[PDB]
């Protein structure tokens, strides 16, 4: 999107990419499971925007302690994707007890 | 609760004593147990080899961690060394929790 003179113009950049990696080693602060927003909507007809990743560390008020860690996400092997490329990923759950859906 | 590894079958107790060596008994039979013994004690060496399994740190953190270090400042005597009289002393209690990891 190039905003020039009040008139907005949105053109596709075929050579631009996006990086997408999956932390399979759990080396980054796990944020899911805190019941945050930004889920695939429930209704399939609508489009959603992807939430921003941010993490927390130890603190002493608004300050950082010695053990406070800084994780650079650019320090992981991402996978650049142009239009035309796709990202596939598989995962198999460990053995967890059935959820008792009965009274 | 004092720390360590709880074991159901811990290293057994190695018990050791000096076998009694009676002093010269009477020349006439006395049913009473001999209470006179040759004074002795034993010495010798003992080795104990233990193999420990480690779990190497794979931190993908960006900034430096907190290592245990001997403070660089000059002292009268080195820490964890013998003093001028040959008396070895451990100046402080060292724990293990230095490296950090996410929760």
């Amino acid at each position: 999107v190039t905003q020039n003179e009040g008139t907005k113009t949105i053109a596709n950049n075929l050579t631009s990419t996006i990086q997408v990696f999956t932390d399979s080693e759990y080396q980054l602060p796990y944020v899911l499971g805190s019941a945050h927003q930004g889920c695939l909507p429930p209704f399939p007809a609508d489009v959603f925007m992807i939430p921003q990743y941010g993490y927390l560390t130890l603190n002493n008020g608004s300050q950082a302690v010695g053990r406070s860690s800084f994780y650079c996400l650019e320090y992981f092997p991402s996978q650049m994707l142009r239009t035309g490329n796709n990202f596939q990923f598989t995962y198999t759950f460990e053995d967890v007890p059935f959820h008792s859906s009965y009274a | 609760l004092m720390g360590g590894f709880g074991l159901k079958h811990p290293p057994p107790q190695i018990l050791i004593k000096n076998t009694p060596v009676p002093a010269d008994p009477p020349t006439t039979f006395n049913q009473s147990k001999l209470n006179s013994f040759i004074t002795q004690y034993s010495t010798g060496q003992v080795s104990v080899e233990i193999e420990w399994e480690l779990q190497k740190e794979n931190s993908k953190r960006w900034n430096p961690e907190i290592q245990y270090t001997s403070n660089y400042y000059k002292s009268t005597s080195v820490d964890f060394a013998v003093n001028t009289e040959g008396v070895y002393s451990e100046p402080r209690p060292i724990g293990t929790r230095y490296l950090t990891r996410n929760l």
